[PDB]
């Protein structure tokens, strides 16, 4: 019922705007709250702003870093961030206060955006197929997978058959390398014996540099 | 509720 | 603001068995109405939070009735009746009573499952990547538990260091299993010098380390 905005890279002192789509409710008759995760462990609250009108309540923390608008034609928030520095780097998330027997608490969230703040630029990333082989059975199953390298920033999106392949999937969390860039890689089990019938694609997806790859994994003599 | 309400964390 | 503190940070619990979580403000939460706005919020790896309780003991109707929570004004706490594999991620507290909103430092919580032996894969470097200069050899942990894993590269029986990086999946929300990837990197000149790669997997669940490896040339 929330929808947000992609992913975002932003220069140190830029500014950054992000959206968020609401549907299937009274878009009027609820406050639509904002938040922000620095880490696993920080969640700071942003503020609040009524669709009716277009009043908002902000938190003092954000009073100069944060404005929230409306547009009730769209039913869309948006949340404009100026004059960002590293520590803005983080996830935001709109949420929306809800009403259940006579109390109100955040029972629709959004997915979330991603924000970086840096001043390298986007790198797109490189994918190699992680060929299966009889090095890569066991117990007549078959691990194959795709390796993303050199990429940044965070996050990127891998799916495997355009999202039809998801039972057995492990996408790693990326690691920093050494050039500070990241890299992570997406694994699937799959039979051995189906490895000459079916076709797996793995679909890289890095929307800050606008870069989608189709790589299909076929097996090797190995 | 056609207005909307809030727990009092949401305004001063 | 008012400070929540939750303890304990991290926290394991077999599947099954009950668990707690406890949060503390520093000042009584406790408005002027009567009511006590405190939110309990789950998220799972990878996904939104999402409110589990409100107003310290009612529940969200998606939510089972294994949740339950109890509080006074100033302490409270979380319990599960019986946790499940869906109950992993982290645990905020929240106070709704003075402004602004203010969470709480977190609690994870790891399910405990029987010990799992993990499948062992490697995977060769793609041709593609060895005409670019690089070359990535890859070696997989699949499907174990706990994630205590231990996993060295020997390139012709000599053991490697400083050339290689790992890393782990958040625990799987049916299985509660964990993967864990190692990513041994060279250059084209640096790996063609060699012929025998293997990866050494040494585990809870595993009596002797296991040991696969491959010959540069096999493909």
């Amino acid at each position: 019922q929330l929808q947000q905005s992609g992913p975002e890279l932003v220069k140190p002192g830029a500014s950054v705007k992000i959206s968020c789509k609401a549907s299937g409710y009274s878009f009027t008759g609820y406050y639509m709250h904002w938040v922000k995760q620095s880490h696993v462990k920080s969640l700071e609250w942003i503020g609040r702003i009524d669709p009716y009108d277009g009043a908002t309540s902000y938190n003092q923390n954000f009073k100069d870093k944060a404005s929230l608008t409306v547009d009730k034609s769209s039913t869309t928030g948006f949340m404009e961030l100026h004059s960002l520095t590293s520590e803005d780097s983080a996830v935001y998330y709109c949420a929306r206060e809800g009403h259940w027997d006579g109390d109100w608490y955040f029972d629709v969230w959004g997915a979330g955006t991603t924000v970086t703040v840096s001043s390298a630029s986007t790198k797109g990333p490189s994918v190699f197929p992680l060929a299966p082989s009889s090095k890569s059975t066991s117990g007549g199953t078959a691990a194959l997978g795709c390796l993303v390298k050199d990429y940044f920033p965070e996050p990127v999106t891998v799916s495997w058959n355009s999202g039809a392949l998801t039972s057995g999937v492990h996408t790693f969390p990326a690691v920093l390398q050494s050039s500070g860039l990241y890299s992570l890689s997406s694994v699937v089990t799959v039979p051995s014996s189906s490895l000459g019938t079916q076709t797996y694609i793995c679909n890289v997806n890095h929307k800050p540099s606008n870069t989608k790859v189709d790589k299909k994994v076929e097996p090797k003599s190995c | 509720g056609d207005r909307a309400a809030g727990q009092p964390a949401g305004d001063r | 603001d008012i400070v929540m503190t939750q303890t304990p940070l991290s926290l394991s619990v077999t599947i099954g068995q009950p668990a707690s979580i406890s949060c503390k403000s520093s000042q009584s939460l406790l408005h002027s109405n009567g009511k006590t706005y405190l939110n309990w919020l789950q998220q799972r790896p990878g996904q939104a939070p999402k409110i589990l309780m409100y107003l310290v003991s009612k529940l969200d109707p998606g939510i089972p009735d294994r949740f339950s929570g109890s509080g006074s004004e100033t302490d409270f706490t979380l319990k599960i009746s019986r946790v499940e594999a869906e109950d992993l991620g982290v645990y905020y507290c929240l106070q709704g009573t003075y402004y602004p909103f203010t969470f709480g430092s977190g609690t994870k919580l790891e399910i405990k499952r029987t010990v799992a032996a993990p499948s062992v894969f490697i995977f060769p470097p793609s041709d593609e990547q060895l005409k670019s200069g690089t070359a990535s050899v890859v070696c997989l942990l699949n499907n174990f538990y706990p994630r205590e894993a231990k996993v060295q590269w020997k390139v012709d029986n000599a053991l490697q260091s400083g050339n290689s990086q790992e890393s782990v999946t958040e625990q799987d929300s049916k299985d509660s299993t964990y993967s864990l990837s190692s990513t041994l990197t060279l250059s084209k000149a640096d790996y063609e010098k060699h012929k025998v790669y293997a990866c050494e997997v040494t585990h809870q669940g595993l009596s002797s380390p296991v040991t696969k490896s491959f010959n540069r040339g096999e493909c």
